[PDB]
Parts: structure tokens; C-alpha cells; sequence
């Protein structure tokens, strides 16, 4: 603490340099069945960039394991979270988002960027948590003939708002004359079709994007990530993970009962004061470990 | 399918304030015994409020207060009602199936929420009759809208029973609702409180707890209330078919940003709360 | 006096200085040792300056 | 390593290479160069040495 060899005579309050914690217990809940991956990305048909397709996943264990032979992902970006550690962390709110664009139009996927497609087809908010994935869909989305089924809307009176869909067909005019439908010199219909095809360049070939947008800490997590649960500790220092929080600290039973919708309890400093064990519905306090206290007295 | 609603005596609606109204929790988290300060669309406190109120006693001034309201960045809506006679809400830019509209309605038995391009009709209500052969009421008459379409969002609770008549004279339900849009995600929140009111909105605080967040991701800019008539015995005719409503009373409010002060109990309930913009002692307080 | 600056040093333990999160585990939980360092650092410099 | 596979590359990345074939450090010093090799790596019958 004096960052000298020789010391004075002195009370010496001095800093702790002990170990306390040789204990790691996880706490996740009891999910047995997989993640649908295979629904979500393996999919015959996906939707339109326009009518992008919501879905809800819950109930599921986030193995990404499974994927890594079967798919090849060319885009993968987290932005809410690092993606090593999503293997400790469990999700409370996760929906996908399925939907085709152009190759070079993957980067338009993105929170902040500008484009036909982010301005008038899929829009990311500038506080985005999640990760995005595109992958080439050349040999199903594609046909000799070519695939128009696709569309994308290239004209609308303003720029979407984060996370809305628009399906309208309505006829946009760009000149005064009012359109009252009838496509004509200056109305035209909104959505314009895609054309792949098996022999077209990459930036013009079918792209699957995936976008999946979910909230960790907070809220109850019905799809958490493989890590297997083990016995409770309590009394002792010991490191815990609850539903992806990881903290040192002494856990007891608390008198304290959190309301069905409340998950965990936050105290003036804001740390977690309580939190309830996923697996059994217990309020546990947290308490730090160290309580401080030392000086040394020496001649 | 549906039709307009004749012989309405119409006169424009009565206005009300909320004196602590309207507060919700903002967040999920735990907390006990604190005072936190927070940022959120809010309903301000002694707010103008639009009261629109049911009344249909004989000798004439009967009406069913049916209009369209604006949605401005969210609302609070207040429903006195003994006789259950709030059913739901329509939410849609246009309502005329050019746009997709969110489609909120309690049928009789079970809550159903969907998103369709609907073709709403001028008059969306639904219907029960009293047989007074067999003391008995089967909620007919189903007339929201006259067409659907794509159905992007389907929700559907399970099925219940209900009281469709529960006459007694003063209102005893006092459901409390908000509505909120953000992100591409409609946020309700409900707190039921019983009331003894004959006819006024209560001077209270209540917190409303989350219900639901529906990913609709739709844009909303007018919202109207669907409401249940009775017809049984009275000038028979499918316009005026004497669609006596016994009694009810709906209010609506406007959420704005603001800052608010709020309390936590031991308990962790909300028990009070502070709106800073009020009054120069609130903004002392805050 | 001296019991108001004790307890008003433990609120300035909630407020987060440019940081993702005031709480240094939810950081640590969601947030590789690269990323984490530079939120981490935040706190501890406001935390000082405390 | 597959074209794909070359983002797979960098600190902190996860991934089937970064997981279970190369590990990047996440205080890497240095420079990762990539470029495509079809012409020498690939065969009409198919190359299945890597
Ligand atoms: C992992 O995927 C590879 C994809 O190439 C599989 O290898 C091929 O498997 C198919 C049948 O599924 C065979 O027709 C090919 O001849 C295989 N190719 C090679 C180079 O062996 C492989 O079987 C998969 N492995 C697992 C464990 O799933
Ligand atoms: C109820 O009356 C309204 C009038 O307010 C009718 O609305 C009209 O709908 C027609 C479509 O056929 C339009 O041409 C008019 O412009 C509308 N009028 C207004 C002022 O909105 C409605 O059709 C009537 N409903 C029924 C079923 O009779
Ligand atoms: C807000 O609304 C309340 C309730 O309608 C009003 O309070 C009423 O005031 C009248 C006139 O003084 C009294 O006769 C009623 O008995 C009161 N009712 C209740 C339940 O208090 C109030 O005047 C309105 N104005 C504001 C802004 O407070
Ligand atoms: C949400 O819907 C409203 C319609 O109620 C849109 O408001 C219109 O905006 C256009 C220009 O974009 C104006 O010319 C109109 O005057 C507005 N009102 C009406 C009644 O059409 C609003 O733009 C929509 N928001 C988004 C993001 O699409
Ligand atoms: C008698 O009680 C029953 C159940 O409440 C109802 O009788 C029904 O009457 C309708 C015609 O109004 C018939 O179509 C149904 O087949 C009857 N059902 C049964 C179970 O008999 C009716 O609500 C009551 N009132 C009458 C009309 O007697
Ligand atoms: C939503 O519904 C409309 C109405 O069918 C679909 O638009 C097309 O409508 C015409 C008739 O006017 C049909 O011939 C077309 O087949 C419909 N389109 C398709 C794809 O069949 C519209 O496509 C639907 N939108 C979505 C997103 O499903
Ligand atoms: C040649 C005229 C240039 C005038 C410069 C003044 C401002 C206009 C240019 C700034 C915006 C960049 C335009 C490029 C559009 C990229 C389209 C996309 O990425 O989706
Ligand atoms: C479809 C299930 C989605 C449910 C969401 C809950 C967790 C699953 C998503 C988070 C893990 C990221 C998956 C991306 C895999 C990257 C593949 C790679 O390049 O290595
Ligand atoms: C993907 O789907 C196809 C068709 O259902 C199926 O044959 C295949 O086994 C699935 N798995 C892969 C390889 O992704
Ligand atoms: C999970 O399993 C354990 C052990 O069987 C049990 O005690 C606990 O209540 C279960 N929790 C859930 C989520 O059902
Ligand atoms: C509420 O709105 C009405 C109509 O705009 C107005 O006359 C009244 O002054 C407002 N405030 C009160 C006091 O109700
Ligand atoms: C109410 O729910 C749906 C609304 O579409 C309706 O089809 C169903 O018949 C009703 N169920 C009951 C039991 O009232
Ligand atoms: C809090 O909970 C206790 C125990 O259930 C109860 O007695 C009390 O009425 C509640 N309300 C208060 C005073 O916070």
C-alpha cells in the first residue's frame, strides 16, 4: 500500500489483497427442446422485403452449434452484445425477421444507413440490440427463367419508422395531376418486382436476411443459451450466472416478493439488491461478499 | 353487413380532467422504498379530458357517443361501465382497408385482437337481444367492419362467460387503459379499481400494470370505441330497433412527454407520483 | 452534512458516465473484455471523479 | 478457409474456424491479408485436401 520496503510506526488502514470466491454456480430455467433454426433460416419459401415476416420465438435453447454444417452465413453482425458471450446469455424477448433483398443491398440492413430498402421497406432503430445475418440464396431463390416473385417498394410519400411494415398498393404520383389510380405520365405503382437469376452477378443475386432483435438482462428469458444448470449455493461468496447475469456475490432468502411481471430488483446505486432464481420461483438478496475493516498497527 | 345508427339525439361531449390519473410502471425492475425520477410519454395531471357518456332514459335524449379520435403519441382511455357495454377499439391511419388497421375487440367471452386490412363501416358496434320469453341474451348482431384481407397478426384469448346485463344503477368497474405505439410496438396497460361513482370520472391514483406489447408495426393516427346495443321489444327495424344502452361512461386523455417523480412502496407498488410541469410546488418537489 | 456526502456519493454509483450500463456486471455479462474495457474505463474515471 | 469464413477471422469473432480451428487473441497486434485462391486451390474434379 506505501509502495516502500521500510515502514514508519502508523495505524496503516490497508487495501484487501485476499481471495474469497472458489465457487461458480449457474442458474438457468428447465428448456428441453432445441431452437427451430431450421424453420427460421432452412425455410422453403421467405417473405418479401415490403411484407417482411415477424416471428415469435420462446420456449427454446439458442444452440448455434447445430447450424455451422448445415449453413453458411456470408454477413454476421451483433450489435447489442458481443458474440462470443451469447452462448452465457439468455434472451427475454427474441423475434426474427425474415425476408429476401439484392446482394450489395445487405449493408442497407443496418441501423443509420440510408436506401431504397431502409427508407421505404425495413427500417432498423438507431438503438438496435441483436444480431443480423445474410446469407446467398442463389440456388433456391433463382430460376433460368428468373424469379419475380420478390418485391420491393421503390416509391413511398415518406421514410418508414423503425420496425413498420406497409403493404399498401396504392398508386404514388409524383406530379400534381391526382392519380385516381390508372398508372400514368407521373403515377406510378409503388412496388417494382426483383429479377434473379442463376447467372446474374453477385451484388444482383437473392440474399436471405435474417434479423433477430431481443432484450437480455431484463424480463424473464423463456430461450436461454446451453449452459447446464447447477445446484444452488447460498450463505457463501460465490459467482453466479442467473439468466445471463453474472455477479460475486453471498445469496440469502429475501423477504422481499416481486410483483408476476418484475423479474429482479435494482437498489439506489442500482445494482441487483434481489433477483429470483429462474428454475424456482425464490426471491434471493444478493449481498457483496467483503464487508472492509482492516488496519495494522506495527512498531 | 353493418348499418348507420338512426334517431340519436346528438349533442357534443362533456369535459373532465384527471386529477392523478393515468400513471403506469415504466420499467419491469424491482424497486422498494425510493423515490425515482423518469422520462416517459405521460398523461398530465388535471389534463382536459373528453367525457363521452351513454344515456338512453325514456322521454328522448338518447345516445350512443360513437365518434373518431385522433391518437396523439399515445392515449389514456377510462371506461365506467356496469353493464359491460365497452367492448373494444379500432386503431387505423384510414379504416377504409387502404391501410392495415388493429383490430381490438371482446366479443362476449373472449378478448381478440388482429391486424387486417379491415373494411371498417361509419357505424361499428355489436349487438345482444333480450328474450323475455326465457330470461336470456345471446350477443348477436357481430358488425364491426364489412370485409377483412392479408391478416398479418392474429391474437385470440380462451374462451369465457360474461354478464351481459348487471343493471344495479352506479357504475362498479372503472377499467383503466393505455395505449402507446413506439418502435413498431403497441404498448397496453390496465389497472381495475371498483368504484361506487354514480356518474363522474373518481378523483384517484392508480398505476396501471403492463399488460401486453403487440409487435403490430403499423402506423396509427385515429382510433374510435366499439360499444354493445340491446334490442328486444322495442320499434323494431334494424335502424332505430329501440337499442336502448341502460348506462355507460368512457374517457379519453392524451399521453405527452413529460417528467415525472414516483414513489415506491415497501411493497414496491407505485403509491404517488409528481408531475413536475404542473405547478411551480411540483417543480419545487422534483 | 457529513452524512449527506456519504449518501450522495452511493447515488453517484447509479449514474452512468457515457456508459452502456451503470452496473459493471451487466457490462462484463454483455460485452467482450476488448468492447467491455472501454465502457468499464468510463466508470471508473466518473466513479474517481466521484 | 471458405470465402465466407475470412470474417471469421478477427478477434472476438465466433464461428466454426474461430471456435473449433483458429483463435485470434482479443489484444491481437498484427495484420490479417486474405485473398482468393480458386485458381491454385481448386480443381475441375474438386479439391477435398483442406
Ligand atoms: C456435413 O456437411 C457435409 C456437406 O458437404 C456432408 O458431406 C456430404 O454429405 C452428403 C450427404 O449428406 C454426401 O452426399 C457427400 O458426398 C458428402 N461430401 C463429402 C465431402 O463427404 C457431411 O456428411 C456432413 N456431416 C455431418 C456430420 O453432418
Ligand atoms: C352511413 O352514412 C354515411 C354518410 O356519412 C355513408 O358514407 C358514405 O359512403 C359512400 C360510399 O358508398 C360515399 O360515397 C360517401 O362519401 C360517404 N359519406 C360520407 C359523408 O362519409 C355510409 O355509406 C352509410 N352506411 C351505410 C351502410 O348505409
Ligand atoms: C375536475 O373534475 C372534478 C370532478 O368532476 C371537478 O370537481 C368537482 O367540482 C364541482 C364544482 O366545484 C363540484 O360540484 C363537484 O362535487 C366536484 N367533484 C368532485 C368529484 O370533486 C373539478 O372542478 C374539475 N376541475 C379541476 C381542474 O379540478
Ligand atoms: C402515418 O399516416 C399518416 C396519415 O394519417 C401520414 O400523414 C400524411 O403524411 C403525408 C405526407 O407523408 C401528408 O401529405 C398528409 O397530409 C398526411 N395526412 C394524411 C391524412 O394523409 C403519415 O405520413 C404516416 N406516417 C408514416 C411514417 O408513414
Ligand atoms: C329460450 O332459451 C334458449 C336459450 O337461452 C333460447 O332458445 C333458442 O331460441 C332460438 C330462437 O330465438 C332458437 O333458434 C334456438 O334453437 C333456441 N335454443 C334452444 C336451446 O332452445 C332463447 O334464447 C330463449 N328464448 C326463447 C326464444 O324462447
Ligand atoms: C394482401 O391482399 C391483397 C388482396 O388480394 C393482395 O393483392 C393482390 O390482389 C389481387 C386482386 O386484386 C390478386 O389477384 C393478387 O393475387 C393479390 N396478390 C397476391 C400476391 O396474390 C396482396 O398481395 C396481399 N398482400 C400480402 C402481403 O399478402
Ligand atoms: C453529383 C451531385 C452531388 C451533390 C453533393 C451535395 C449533396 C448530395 C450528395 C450527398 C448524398 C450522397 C448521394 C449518394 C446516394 C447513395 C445512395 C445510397 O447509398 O442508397
Ligand atoms: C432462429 C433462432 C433465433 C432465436 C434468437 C435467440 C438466440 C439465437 C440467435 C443468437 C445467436 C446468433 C445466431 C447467428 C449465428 C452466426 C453464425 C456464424 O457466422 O458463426
Ligand atoms: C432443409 O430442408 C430440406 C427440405 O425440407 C431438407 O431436405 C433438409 O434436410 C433440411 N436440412 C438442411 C440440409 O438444412
Ligand atoms: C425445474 O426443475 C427443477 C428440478 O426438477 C424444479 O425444482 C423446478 O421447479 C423446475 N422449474 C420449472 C421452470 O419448472
Ligand atoms: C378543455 O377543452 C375545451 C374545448 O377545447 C375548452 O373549452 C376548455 O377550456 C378546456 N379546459 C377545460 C377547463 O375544461
Ligand atoms: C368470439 O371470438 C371470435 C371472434 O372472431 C368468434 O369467432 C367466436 O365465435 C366467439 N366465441 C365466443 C365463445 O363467443
Ligand atoms: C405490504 O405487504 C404486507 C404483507 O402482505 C401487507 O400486510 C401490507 O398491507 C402491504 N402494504 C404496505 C403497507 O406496504
Amino acid at each position: 500500500t506505501l509502495k516502500s520496503l521500510t515502514v514508519e510506526k502508523g495505524i496503516y488502514q490497508t487495501s484487501n489483497f485476499r481471495v474469497q470466491p472458489t465457487i461458480s454456480i449457474v442458474r438457468f430455467p428447465n428448456i428441453t427442446n432445441l431452437c427451430p433454426f431450421g424453420e427460421v433460416f432452412n425455410a422453403s419459401k421467405f417473405a418479401s422485403v415490403y411484407a417482411w415476416n415477424r416471428k415469435r420465438i420462446s420456449n427454446c435453447v439458442a444452440d448455434y452449434s447445430v447450424l455451422y454444417n448445415s449453413t453458411s452465413f456470408s454477413t454476421f453482425k451483433c450489435y447489442g452484445v458481443s458474440p462470443t458471450k451469447l452462448n452465457d446469455l439468455c434472451f427475454t424477448n427474441v423475434y426474427a425477421d425474415s425476408f429476401v433483398v439484392k446482394g450489395d443491398e445487405v449493408r442497407q440492413i443496418a441501423p443509420g444507413q440510408t436506401g431504397v430498402i431502409a427508407d421505404y421497406n425495413y427500417k432498423l432503430p438507431d438503438d438496435f440490440t441483436g444480431c443480423v445475418i445474410a446469407w446467398n440464396s442463389v440456388k433456391q431463390d433463382a430460376l433460368t427463367g428468373g424469379n419475380y416473385g420478390y418485391l420491393y417498394r421503390l416509391f413511398r410519400k415518406s421514410k418508414l419508422k423503425p420496425f413498420e411494415r406497409d403493404i399498401s398498393t396504392e398508386i404514388y404520383q409524383a406530379g400534381s395531376t391526382p392519380c385516381n389510380g390508372q398508372v400514368g405520365l407521373n403515377c406510378y405503382y409503388p412496388l417494382e418486382r426483383y429479377g434473379f437469376h442463376p447467372t446474374t452477378g453477385v451484388n444482383y443475386q437473392p440474399f436471405r436476411v435474417v434479423v433477430l432483435s431481443f432484450e437480455l438482462l431484463n424480463g424473464p428469458a423463456t430461450v436461454c443459451g446451453p449452459k447446464l444448470s447447477t445446484t444452488l449455493v447460498k450463505d457463501k461468496c460465490v459467482n453466479f450466472n442467473f439468466n445471463g447475469l453474472t455477479g460475486t456475490g453471498v445469496l440469502t432468502t429475501s423477504k422481499k416478493q416481486f410483483l408476476p411481471f418484475q423479474q429482479f430488483g435494482r437498489d439506489i446505486s442500482d445494482t441487483t439488491d434481489a433477483v429470483r432464481d429462474p428454475q424456482t420461483l425464490e426471491i434471493l438478496d444478493i449481498t457483496p461478499c467483503s464487508f472492509g475493516g482492516v488496519s495494522v498497527i506495527t512498531p | 353487413q353493418c348499418v348507420n345508427l338512426t334517431t340519436r339525439t346528438g349533442i357534443p361531449p362533456g369535459y373532465t380532467n384527471s386529477s392523478t390519473r393515468g400513471v403506469y410502471y415504466p420499467d419491469k425492475v424491482f424497486r422498494s422504498s425510493i423515490l425515482h425520477l423518469t422520462q416517459d410519454l405521460f398523461l398530465p395531471f388535471f389534463s382536459n379530458v373528453t367525457w363521452f357518456n351513454t344515456i338512453n332514459y325514456q322521454g328522448g335524449f338518447k345516445k350512443f357517443d360513437n365518434p373518431v379520435l385522433p391518437f396523439n403519441d399515445g392515449v389514456y382511455f377510462a371506461s365506467t361501465e356496469k353493464s359491460n357495454i365497452i367492448r373494444g377499439w379500432i386503431f387505423g391511419t384510414t379504416l377504409d382497408a387502404r391501410t392495415q388497421s388493429l383490430l381490438i375487440v371482446n366479443n362476449a367471452t373472449n378478448v381478440v385482437i388482429k391486424v387486417c386490412e379491415f373494411q371498417f363501416c361509419t357505424d361499428p358496434f355489436l349487438g345482444v337481444y333480450y328474450h323475455n320469453n326465457n330470461k336470456t341474451w345471446v350477443e348477436n348482431e357481430f358488425r364491426v367492419y364489412s370485409s377483412a384481407n392479408n391478416c398479418t397478426f392474429e391474437y385470440i384469448s380462451q374462451p369465457f362467460l360474461m354478464d351481459l346485463e348487471g343493471k344495479q344503477g352506479n357504475f362498479k368497474n372503472l377499467r383503466e387503459f393505455v395505449f402507446k405505439n413506439v418502435d413498431g410496438y403497441f404498448k397496453i396497460y390496465s389497472k381495475h379499481t371498483p368504484i361506487d361513482l354514480v356518474r363522474d370520472l373518481p378523483r384517484g391514483f392508480a398505476a396501471l400494470e403492463p399488460l401486453v406489447d403487440l409487435p403490430i408495426g403499423i402506423n396509427i393516427t385515429r382510433f374510435q370505441t366499439l360499444l354493445a346495443l340491446h334490442r328486444s321489444y322495442l320499434t323494431p327495424g334494424n335502424l332505430e330497433s329501440g337499442w336502448t344502452t341502460g348506462a355507460a361512461a368512457y374517457y379519453v386523455g392524451y399521453l405527452q412527454q413529460r417528467t415525472f417523480l414516483l414513489s415506491y412502496n415497501q411493497n414496491g407498488t407505485i403509491t404517488d407520483a409528481v408531475d413536475c410541469s404542473l405547478d411551480p410546488l411540483s417543480e419545487t418537489k422534483c | 452534512q457529513n452524512a449527506q456526502a456519504l449518501n450522495t456519493l452511493v447515488k453517484q454509483l447509479s449514474s452512468n458516465f457515457g456508459a452502456i450500463s451503470s452496473v459493471l456486471n451487466d457490462i462484463l455479462s454483455r460485452l467482450d473484455p476488448p468492447e467491455a474495457e472501454v465502457q468499464i474505463d468510463r466508470l471508473i474515471t466518473g466513479r474517481l471523479q466521484s
